[PDB]
């Protein structure tokens, strides 16, 4: 997870994931390692489902993805 | 079928570490231990006729092979390798042999490889100059020139066009080129000259060490003294010279003080890297020196005797003509050393 | 610089100390060089066509060759200002080498970017071996990449197969979509099917990128809490 | 037939012709067997290493012309074919190396390994400033004797009997010897420095594995002040 | 791409991962959501409701019997077994998991064999292929429409 | 290009294929196709590639370790493993074509034979070929290989391998098949296997094993089918195994000279 707050303006945080910046769409609440960690949170690893992967004419890939947490 | 021919040479080996073992082992218990009670039981005993043979079998076998012995004089394969027992693992020695064993034999096995550049075999496996063909050159890279702005008009007939912000050489013209210089290092080889091949460019060593080897010739790779050439009794006659016969083997002949200072001047000069290298260039003109070289676009051609237009850049395209020519020499030295045989 | 005299007439200066006597031995490679002569005309060489194209170099169109009227409507009655100005210089300028394939290569990789991330090996091996038939894609001894789409376009137009180079590219490209999804679906499976008899493997590829970036994310920590109580201290001021 | 002068050397137009060519017959060797793997031993720092020095290189390697990176380049080298495993070695590369080794073979050493004398006594002398001090080392219960005198009447300050009992300190063997301790010249610190001195070069015979930590603590260091005439 | 034994199935996800009253209406429970192309390896089978968590399952016979081990060894734990255990586990058990519960099972439409001995001795080496070519060309779609559940329309 | 490696007395071999195991015909499939098919595809796998210029055996362990380059060690693998069976069955391993050598009388050694008793508990070469049968007709459902291996404790134990599964590196051993149930001694021995490969510090994750094939014998349909037929591929191990070329399988063994 690259920001501790959700991109300014949407509904879902970026990841990092395989050399690729996907948008990380959370069950319900947001892990509280997130504000713990605060700035910092992008030095952890964490487990997330890739849902759907899309192309877009810019030529970039959209992918989408689910904090997977430990439950 | 032989294998016991080994094995009873294990045997005493196995043997030989046992009564080592325990010589050691005595060599710490105390004299007064042993010698006493030794003593003891000789002067509780009585020798016997046979017991005298080896009282002095054994005196002159030690006073002879011990004492009155010269202490000095005025499995080929790793000797000193220390096998493990037959009930123990491979030591990491052994895994390694065993793995050399698998390289020669197993290692390969499955298919060959044909149609595959392997850059070592440009040096020991160099073509002869009568079977290059453009494809060859230009495989090699000899045709990449340098880029149009570094252009020296001077090269302007060697130029077969501009690719990719580059000039490109023609290779129909290096093929030519390089023929000539060969056919002079063969002619040169042959007739017993010293032959000096000077590349002072990083990765160079290598091809140049090779082809001063092969042709019986001499190489610098590291620098050029300015001066090696026109003030050689100030840089080289403190060096070894040596006299030899037709077949190139020494002499032995021991030479007098005016023949070992007197200069001893290169026959012919290939030089690698010429842009870098004017020094040697103007003192092989000074000494009337011929010169061949590799001329890059960006190279002045006037200044050697035998230009060879191509890439000088290129550790390949360098090694490929170095081959060539260094092979040529092989040649006309395998042709001197045969008419003399015959 | 100057064109050198004293590199290519080594022979003759030697030949000079030889007859006076000021040398008296004759040089072993006195016999080589007099058998095998240095070049040294040293000239600019004009040339009349380009090789790569056939374009001819040197040829003025005289008005006599323009009888019909221009693309303006206009007829061509005297030469122009550019017929009259000598052009000399373009018979000794080295020809800019062009190939219709350049153009479709950067049409290729413009279509298909990620075909760059596909490393490519430019050492040769040896050019002079490659037997290739380009009836197929396929070649032995070759990748399957760009080059074997231009490969096979070419060969469609000059077989006259197709006849607008367009839809000979889209024709080849076809082609290699096919044989690149047949690779992607090899080695998938071959993966798959290793795992489900027992292959092990160490790292993956996405394990491999996640310790590299942990590597680099340590250095940045120990950075910005430095350079975030270097600026704590110099704001204080 | 016919004979000609040539060079002797195949580097001889280079700048040193001499190193250069025996810089090639090591490479050389080291070309012929990369394969061959190298000491694990020297993860263990074996003490073996006696190449020959700088100036005695300069005779075989080119004299003047000798630069300092070239004998660093030929000790590289040296280093490199010495450490090839002794038991994968062969004896083309001892030839090779045998050149290189310092000559120290006609010559021995002039140690003898210290022992205990008739009595179990270790003695050792040691120096201070001007004083000089010779004690007798032998296992006991702690007693200690200076010049015939209880150790409390002959130092009198309290640091010198600390001086005196460090070395023992380090070791923890206060109570593990008796210590008969003879001290003459200087004064009462230069004396009983000298006598810490030698008490630890004497506790050395008894235990030669603890002479690195008696090392370590500083006791078995020739102390080298002395009074300096002013200059 | 199947190197040895194998076979491709053309197979249809149950929507029944409810698992109550599961196999009770041979036409509720018999409703397919997508269809999926499967590849089984030799006698491996597609519909993978009777063998989903084997490892899963055999994992945790291990990890516990380890565990009474080290506590007849007396240990502390450790300070990433249990995490490292219970990583292990998480992921064994999200990627099994179905859209709604865990009930994921197949049914079997169409198969394709890819074994040599099918067409090793009319093929030959080479003709795996044209041998696959020629069953896409022989497969009555008939049989293959017979067995296609009817389309689970929650949508 | 990989091209497929000439054998000795190759016009023998394609007249009356290997005696006492295979015919011409069932030799032409094995080597002669195979080995061509196999060629070809790791030529396209690996052209324009570093590993071009690689052997076979050097290719599987480079490759041994990427997940995705599982295709090309499997040819590579399968090349170097095809390569290894011929070469112990085959009549003579010198070219006897023009010495008309017909007397190949080739018998196990004194080493072999030491190391057999020493890793099989007294067993006898005979009762071991019929483990090694028992082996291959157990654990090899479908393709595969059967090898007799020796490990860095000079034992010789026996592996057998599902589809293209390399004997040299046990993270590819590919001996316990996961398609079918699996004991809680098989998980063990996985589960192990995943330790000891975690256990190294390489950025490849590799880690280091010895072991060396000594027998190879191929159990692929491309083998043994077309003059065994399904189900008789037992009678076809019985006879690779009591036909080995005994030069080139006691020339495996290191004996240390
Ligand atoms: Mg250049």
């Amino acid at each position: 997870i690259l920001n501790v707050v959700k991109e300014n303006n949407d509904n879902k945080w970026l990841a990092a994931i395989g050399g690729f910046v996907a948008d990380v769409v959370f069950f319900q609440s947001p892990p509280s390692s997130f504000n713990s960690m605060g700035d910092f949170i992008r030095m952890k690893t964490f487990l997330f489902e890739i849902l759907e992967a899309s192309m877009e004419k810019n030529g970039s890939v959209s992918m989408h993805a689910r904090l997977l947490e430990p439950q | 079928p032989n294998n016991n021919d080994e094995v009873m040479l294990l045997q005493q080996k196995l043997l030989y570490d046992e009564i080592r073992s325990e010589l050691k082992s005595l060599s710490q218990v105390p004299e007064d231990e042993i010698l006493p009670e030794l003593k003891k039981s000789l002067e509780q005993d009585k020798l016997s006729d046979k017991e005298q043979q080896l009282e002095a079998e054994l005196s002159d076998f030690f006073r002879n092979y011990a004492l009155l012995n010269k202490l000095f004089d005025s499995t080929k394969p790793y000797p000193n390798l220390i096998p493990s027992a037959n009930d123990k693992p491979y030591s990491s020695q052994e895994l390694f042999l065993r793995q050399l064993n698998h390289s020669m034999r197993t290692a390969k096995l499955g298919a060959t490889i044909s149609k595959v550049y392997y850059p070592h075999k440009d040096i020991f496996y160099p073509p002869l100059p009568e079977n290059i063909t453009v494809e060859s050159l230009m495989s090699a890279g000899v045709h990449l020139g340098q880029s149009t702005s570094l252009w020296r008009s001077s090269t302007q007939s060697y130029i077969y066009g501009e690719y990719k912000g580059i000039h490109i050489i023609d290779l129909n013209q290096t093929l030519s080129y390089l023929k000539r210089a060969a056919k002079v290092v063969e002619g040169v080889s042959e007739s017993g000259g010293i032959i000096l091949f000077l590349g002072t460019r990083q990765g160079q060593k290598r091809g140049l060490e090779e082809a001063a080897k092969k042709t019986h010739g001499y190489y610098v790779s590291t620098r050029w003294i300015p001066g090696t050439l026109t003030n050689s009794t100030e840089i080289s006659g403190i060096w070894e010279k040596q006299e030899i016969d037709s077949n190139d083997n020494p002499t032995e002949r021991a030479l007098s003080p005016n023949e070992t200072s007197k200069q001893v001047k290169p026959d012919l000069l290939v030089v690698l890297n010429p842009t870098e290298n004017r020094n040697a260039l103007l003192e092989a003109i000074k000494s009337r020196v011929p010169t061949i070289a590799i001329i890059d676009t960006d190279s002045e051609p006037s200044l050697v005797t035998y230009p060879i237009p191509g890439n000088d850049d290129s550790l390949r395209s360098v090694n490929f003509l170095l081959g060539v020519l260094a092979r040529a020499g092989q040649r006309g030295l395998q042709n001197r050393l045969a008419r003399n045989n015959e | 610089m100057k064109i050198q005299t004293n590199a290519v007439n080594v022979l003759q200066r030697t030949s000079a100390y030889l007859k006076s006597g000021l040398l008296k031995e004759t040089p072993a490679w006195y016999n080589v060089v007099a058998s095998i002569p240095p070049s040294t005309k040293f000239t600019r060489e004009p040339r009349f066509k380009n090789p790569s194209n056939g374009h001819i170099i040197g040829k003025l169109v005289d008005v006599t060759e323009q009888p019909h009227a221009n693309n303006k409507g206009l007829y061509k009655t005297r030469p122009n200002s550019s017929d009259k100005r000598v052009g000399v210089k373009r018979l000794y300028r080295p020809p800019k080498l062009t190939y219709v394939e350049d153009r479709l290569r950067s049409l290729f990789y413009k279509q298909h970017p990620w075909e760059l991330s596909r490393p490519k090996i430019l050492v040769e091996n040896e050019i002079g071996d490659e037997n290739y038939d380009w009836s197929h894609m396929l070649q032995i001894g070759r990748p399957l990449d760009g080059e074997s789409v231009i490969q096979r376009t070419m060969y469609l137009i000059k077989t006259k197969q197709y006849g607008d180079m367009v839809e000979a590219y889209d024709h080849a490209r076809y082609e290699f979509y096919a044989l690149r999804m047949q690779e992607e679906t090899e080695q998938q499976v071959a993966l798959e099917e290793a795992e489900m008899f027992g292959s092990l493997f160490g790292v993956s590829a996405i394990e491999h990128g996640i310790q590299k970036e942990q590597e680099v994310l340590d250095v940045w920590e120990k950075k910005v809490v430095e350079e975030t109580e270097l600026m704590a201290a110099r704001t204080s001021n | 037939l016919p004979r000609r002068i040539v060079p002797k050397l195949a580097t001889f137009y280079s700048a040193n012709p001499n190193h250069e060519d025996r810089i090639n017959r090591l490479e050389r060797l080291l070309r012929k067997y990369i394969k061959l793997p190298s000491q694990n031993n020297n993860e263990a720092q074996q003490t073996k290493a006696p190449w020959i020095s700088f100036d005695e290189y300069a005779l075989i390697g080119g004299g003047t012309k000798l630069k300092p990176t070239q004998y660093t380049q030929l000790l590289y080298m040296l280093n490199k074919l010495h450490n090839i495993d002794p038991q994968l070695t062969n004896d083309e590369i001892t030839s090779e190396l045998s050149q290189y080794y310092k000559k120290s073979s006609m010559l021995s050493n002039n140690i003898k390994i210290k022992t205990l004398d008739e009595f179990g006594r270790s003695i050792a002398v040691g120096k201070r400033k001007s004083s000089t001090a010779k004690v007798f080392v032998v296992r006991g219960t702690g007693e200690i004797l200076v010049n015939g005198r209880q150790l409390n009447d002959y130092f009198l300050k309290m640091k010198d009997r600390e001086s005196i009992m460090y070395p023992l300190q380090v070791i923890e063997s206060v109570g593990k010897y008796n210590i008969f301790a003879t001290t003459s010249g200087g004064g009462p610190t230069g004396q009983a420095e000298s006598i810490m001195h030698a008490i630890a070069k004497a506790l050395v015979v008894f235990n030669p594995l603890l002479k690195s930590r008696l090392h370590k603590a500083g006791v078995l260091t020739r102390d080298y002040r002395h009074v300096e005439r002013k200059k | 791409a199947i190197s040895g034994d194998g076979f491709t199935w053309l197979v249809a996800r149950r929507q029944l991962d409810k698992r109550a009253m599961r196999n009770d209406m041979p036409n509720r429970d018999i409703e397919y959501d997508k269809l999926f192309i499967l590849n089984t390896y030799n006698a491996g089978t597609p519909f993978n409701f009777s063998t989903s968590g084997v490892m899963n399952e055999l994992n945790n016979q291990y990890t516990n019997m380890e565990k009474q081990r080290a506590k007849e060894a007396g240990n502390l734990e450790d300070s990433e077994m249990t995490a490292k255990q219970a990583k292990t586990k998480f992921i064994y058990e999200t990627q099994q998991k179905g859209f709604s519960g865990k009930e994921v099972s197949y049914i079997p439409l169409l198969a394709i064999d890819a074994s040599p001995k099918t067409w090793l001795t009319d093929y030959g080496v080479f003709g795996k292929r044209e041998y696959l070519e020629r069953v896409w060309d022989s497969i009555e779609w008939k049989i293959v429409e017979s067995r296609l559940p009817q389309r689970t329309k929650i949508q | 290009i990989h091209v497929v490696p000439k054998l000795p007395n190759s016009k023998a071999l394609l007249q009356n294929g290997v005696p006492n195991i295979l015919s011409s015909s069932g030799f032409k499939t094995v080597w002669f196709d195979y080995q061509r098919y196999l060629c070809d595809k790791l030529t396209l796998a690996t052209a324009g590639q570093s590993l071009e210029s690689y052997y076979p055996f050097h290719i599987l362990l480079k490759t041994a370790g990427n997940p995705l380059q599982s295709n090309i060690f499997n040819l590579a693998s399968s090349i170097h493993n095809n390569h290894l069976f011929v070469e112990n069955i085959l009549p003579s391993a010198v070219e006897h074509g023009t010495n008309s050598n017909a007397v190949v009388k080739t018998e196990p050694s004194r080493l072999f034979l030491s190391k057999i008793k020493d890793s099989f508990n007294g067993s006898d070469w005979e009762v071991v070929k019929e483990e090694m049968i028992y082996r291959a007709e157990n654990e090899v459902l479908g393709q595969g290989w059967l090898f007799l291996v020796e490990n860095n404790e000079k034992k010789l134990f026996i592996l057998t391998s599902n589809n293209n599964g390399t004997p040299y590196y046990f993270p590819r051993n590919q001996s316990f098949d996961l398609n079918s149930a699996i004991s809680i001694d098989e998980f063990a021995t996985l589960k192990q296997m995943k330790e000891l490969i975690g256990k190294s510090t390489k950025l490849n994750g590799k880690v280091q094993d010895w072991t060396m094939p000594i027998i190879c014998v191929n159990l692929w349909d491309h083998a043994y089918l077309h003059d065994y037929g399904v189900g008789n591929r037992s009678k076809y191990v019985k006879n690779v195994l009591d036909n080995l070329n005994w030069s080139v399988v006691n020339n495996r063994i290191f004996s240390g000279i």
